[PDB]
RNA sequence: CCUCGGUUGGCCUCGGAUAGCCGGUCCCCCGCCGGGGUCCGGUGCGGAGUGCCCUUCGUCCUGGGAAACGGGGCGCGGCCGGAGAGGCGGCCGCCCCCUCGCCCGUCACGCACCGCACGUUCGUGGGGAACCUGGCGCUAAACCAUUCGUAGACGACCUGCU
RNA sequence: GGAUGAACCGAACGCCGGGUUAAGGCGCCCGAUGCCGACGCUCAUCAGACCCCAGAAAAGGUGUUGGUUGAUAUAGACAGCA
RNA sequence: ACAGCCCCCCCGGCAGCAGCACUCGCCGAAUCCCGGGGCCGAGGGAGCGAGACCCGUCGCCGCGCUCUCCCCCCUCGGGGG
């Protein structure tokens, strides 16, 4: 679409989020992902961290400085899971790289926003209840990654004022359905048409 | 937890396949993933039938487990599951939807212009409610 | 008044893994996610409408910076929506992933 | 041999007369095949094996397919096979909950596929028997028989997962 | 729509009090029948209004080869006075055709456009 | 003027669970709002993103409903909230406007350009030189050269100079 | 097509447009399952993942799933406690 | 029995019939009609006849009407049986 997706990373299973991320990014268009701590990945915790200190031993001999660079934060590592899935090296691929931002927690602009959710990379409905997961957040944090808990602080900070928020809206809503048992009289024309052509059960 | 069951006499109503959109009665349980299944008042000759287009409702009737059509159609017809079901919330939205899919260009336009004059009536109300309830003052 | 045309994306050209068959080229609809829905689509006049440096006469009315490569739906491509569309030239690679125009013109309802 | 969802064929053949015996013996076979020609040729495999014939010295008299006389009805099938493993050849006794004596093979094929990577060329059918629910020995066939049986669907996960690709709201899986 | 004509090509009238269109020309191709419909039976049709009728005039270029005046005069197209005659007779019996429904009126006021949730496949017209 | 083109309404946000959820309401506790225990509803999510909001032909006579404690100000001044990348949002006081804009009707008109494409938006777009027009404001450093030797292959670096 | 490859699998070649296939495939790279695909099996702190082919055996497991044969049991089995 | 299920009947009757209540096939001399999208337009003297003369509306194939006469139904001579 024209306008940016932005998709909250919680409960999203690791590769099927990012493919779902590739092929929108290929297609023109601008995805953001928020909260990429909250990814989970499938299998239990000591096999994921197991696959990640095997990439970390993945490192040039001759010169470190320039072999794999192994980034601990979640979002950089989606991001790299999602470099993974595009075709980088191109103009094409490297123009859809751009079209993506990752964040852990969820930054100012977008928390006063409505985020998306993909189903099919959803942990509930992708995986089976009885099988085993790990948090990418957990993984980076024992991996290397410095600001869990600040982000946790941040995180807990947001809410406390999505709270409020949300509080105000169900207020304004309570309000909205009192207004509309306050005039019915002057409503029911309309109300009979919305019902006849189906909105407004 | 659970409140919907699948069983002998129990109502479902068809979300995908060949008879999507109607109500049947299970008539028996075939191996954890099929029932054999009947509607005679709503046309769907007993056939097998798979759990995972399946959606219970409600309506429970007693009839014994692989009986004929007869007695299933008895028991459907008396406390007739059709006005029912036409009655329960669910399949009113199923009709809303419907008749919301068939809409033409013209109910378009005069879906729009009563919900304009609709809506605009609802927020003067809720702005005058809120100025209402704005003059709180008390220590 | 309207927008008028349905919003497409160019997503590639007709290929195998390791070729590439530029005359033709795959659509992608917005809203239109399953083969059976791209009947409507068929035989539909497309553009691709860009700009560019110099001025160029623009029908009914003064010069300007817009040009277009016109072209058509042929087929439905895949599972999922996909189109495939001939256009007078074949279009250039920098389009890919950027807006098509479905003009509704040849209507059959 | 592959297959689809099997029909169960009455193929009936004989040799062809010579003079020996003006008027051969006839011999029928139930064949639980994709369809008519590999029913015969079938056939022909089995007959081969127990009778000393021949598809070019006999002749197959009938081949027609064998309708379920009760397709309305759940019953229980006894299936007796045999099959190679990879290390030997074994006897197996079955049993699977179907309308159809065929559809009640294909389970059979299937299963027999998944839980021991037995393809169709390996097994051989050589008994389908519909049984009393009072006659079955497999737990997992005994536990539908019950006059009241009663079990919820705990977990639905969603099938749509692609329409929409994108939402705003996480799916409930209790109904 | 009216009658298709001799070319095939439509003959329409969304009368010009309501949103600026004359009797016109359109082709079948490049149009949407939607479902709505008046009963515009026993409403007279002039027989003069024919593709002929309809057909665009031109003016150059007769006595005149090389252009150095320029004969850019004429190019303001006139609205002829049959023209609006037979426009006023066929709308004086379709107008009230159209007011017997309600809003209908304000339905051909309006014009058509796609929303970014609405898509033509998915519309019934 | 020169150049770069994309795009063709918006959604201003609970936390989340999934072998469970969501909404509303009376009694207890804590600052007149929240958290618990009841009770009442909804649950193939209808307080529904398979959704919601806005909705572009424009005017002129012209009546009935909605409102009339109402909307507009690139109009002034003040206040508050927002720091994770606040680059944003909200509330008051004064002034100046129209009673129009929302629905259903009456009444006619507008280039009706004589079938035809790139139309329709963001948009007063981004970037660069330059002319005119006013008001309010500013009058600096860096480098070389010199010097230092905490430095040094050369660069670089640490320093000093009414 | 097999990522890659003289020999494998398909198929042999003038320059092109349309249609359809082979072998092989259809999460993303990368065309195509974005089917409300079917039935099961499997959890690996070296899982597994497709001719040639690019790594493994004997021997084990009270992991789990089927199957064969035999045995005991209301004349009360089995396991525990005495 | 204050539900039902299976088999044989002394025998069934009605409707439908590989069902427009989507349970399970193979087909078409036992098969026809209509519609939509896409790509294409290569060729260029076809006249046994007038003795061609406006550019051969021509061959094969399938049809209609007239050189017979009654009526019928709409238009006002034209159209349809
Ligand atoms: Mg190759
Ligand atoms: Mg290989
Ligand atoms: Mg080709
Ligand atoms: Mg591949
Ligand atoms: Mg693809
Ligand atoms: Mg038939
Ligand atoms: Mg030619």
């Amino acid at each position: 679409e024209v306008q940016v997706l932005v998709l909250d990373g919680r409960g999203h299973l690791l590769g099927r989020l990012a493919a779902i991320v590739a092929k929108q990014v290929l297609l023109g268009r601008k995805v953001v992902v928020v909260r990429c701590e909250g990814i989970n990945i499938s299998g239990n915790f000591y096999r994921n961290k197991l696959k990640y200190l095997a990439f970390l031993r993945k490192r040039m001999n001759t010169n470190p400085s320039r072999g794999p660079y192994h980034f601990r934060a979640p979002s950089r590592i989606f991001w790299r899971t999602v470099r993974g899935m595009l075709p980088h090296k191109t103009k094409r691929g490297q123009a859809a790289l751009d079209r993506l931002k990752v964040f852990d927690g969820i930054p100012p602009p977008y928390d006063k926003k409505k985020r998306m959710v993909v189903p099919a990379a959803l942990k509930v409905v992708r995986l089976k209840p009885t099988r085993k997961f790990a948090y990418l957040g957990r993984l980076a944090h024992e991996v290397g990654w410095k600001y869990q808990a600040v982000t946790a602080t941040l995180e807990e900070k947001r809410k406390e004022k999505a709270k409020i928020h949300y509080r105000k809206k169900k207020q304004l809503m309570r309000l909205r359905k009192q207004a509309e048992k306050n005039v019915e009289k002057k409503i029911d024309k309309y109300t009979e048409v919305l019902k006849t052509h189906g909105l407004l059960v | 937890v659970f409140r919907r069951f699948v069983e002998v006499g129990r109502v479902a109503y068809v979300s995908f396949g060949p008879h999507a959109g109607k109500l049947v009665a299970i008539v028996d349980v075939i191996d954890q993933n099929r029932a054999l299944v009947d509607g005679p008042c709503t046309q769907v000759r007993r056939q097998a039938m798979p759990f995972k287009c399946m959606q219970l409702t409600d309506f429970i009737l007693k009839f014994p487990h692989s009986a004929h059509q007869k007695y299933v159609r008895q028991a459907w017809q008396k406390a007739d599951i059709n006005t029912k079901w036409a009655a329960t919330r669910w399949a009113k939205k199923i009709e809303a939807r419907e008749r919301k899919a068939k809409m033409t260009d013209f109910d378009r336009f005069k879906v729009m212009k009563a919900k304009k004059m609709r809506n605009r009536i609802i927020k003067n109300e809720v702005k005058k409610l809120q100025k209402a309830a704005l003059l709180k003052a008390s220590p | 008044s309207g927008r008028l045309w349905s919003k497409a994306i160019f997503a590639g050209y007709k290929r195998g893994l390791r070729n590439q068959r530029e005359h033709t080229a795959l659509l992608k609809i917005e809203g239109v996610y399953a083969r059976d829905e791209t009947e409507f689509y068929l035989g539909k006049r497309c553009a691709y409408v860009y700009k560019a440096k110099n001025n160029t006469v623009t029908p009914g009315g003064k010069p300007n910076k817009t040009r277009v490569i016109w072209g058509k739906v042929t087929r439905a491509h895949g599972n999922s929506g996909m189109v495939r569309a001939k256009f007078r030239s074949n279009l250039p690679a920098k389009a890919i992933g950027h807006r098509i125009r479905v003009m509704l013109y040849p209507s059959r309802i | 041999k592959a297959s689809g969802t099997l029909r169960e064929y009455k193929v009936v053949g004989r040799c062809l007369p010579t003079p020996k015996c003006h008027t051969p013996p006839l011999y029928r076979m139930r064949i639980f095949a994709p369809n008519h020609v590999v029913a015969k040729s079938r056939f022909w495999y089995f007959v081969s094996q127990l009778k000393k014939m021949k598809k070019s010295s006999g002749e197959i008299v009938y081949c027609g397919q064998v309708f379920e006389k009760s397709p309305l009805r759940v019953k229980n099938f006894g299936i007796w096979l045999r099959y190679d493993s990879r290390s030997g050849t074994h006897n197996m006794y079955r049993e699977y909950r179907d309308l159809t004596t065929a559809g009640a093979v294909t389970q059979c094929y299937r299963d027999m596929g998944a839980r021991h990577r037995a393809r169709a060329h390996s097994i051989q059918i050589m008994k389908v028997e519909e049984i009393a629910a009072s006659k079955c020995r497999r737990p997992a066939v005994k536990q539908f028989h019950d006059s009241k049986i009663k079990f919820p669907l705990p977990h639905r996960v969603l099938r749509r997962q692609h329409k929409p690709r994108f939402t705003t709201k996480r799916p409930n899986t209790f109904f | 729509f009216l009658k298709q004509l001799a070319s095939g090509l439509l003959l329409v009238t969304g009368p010009l009090v309501l949103n600026r269109v004359p009797l016109r020309r359109t082709h079948q191709k490049f149009v949407i029948a939607t479902s709505t419909k008046i009963d515009i039976s026993n409403v007279k049709i002039p027989k003069h209004l024919t593709d002929a009728y309809f057909k665009k005039k031109k003016l150059r270029k007769p006595r005149h080869q090389e252009g150095e005046i320029f004969d850019t005069e004429k190019e303001k197209y006139e609205i002829t006075e049959q023209r609006k005659i037979d426009q006023k007779a066929v709308d004086s019996q379709i107008l009230p055709k159209i007011k017997a429904i309600p809003q209908l009126q304000g339905y051909l006021r309006s014009v058509f456009a796609l929303t970014n949730g609405i898509y033509p496949h998915k519309l019934v017209f």
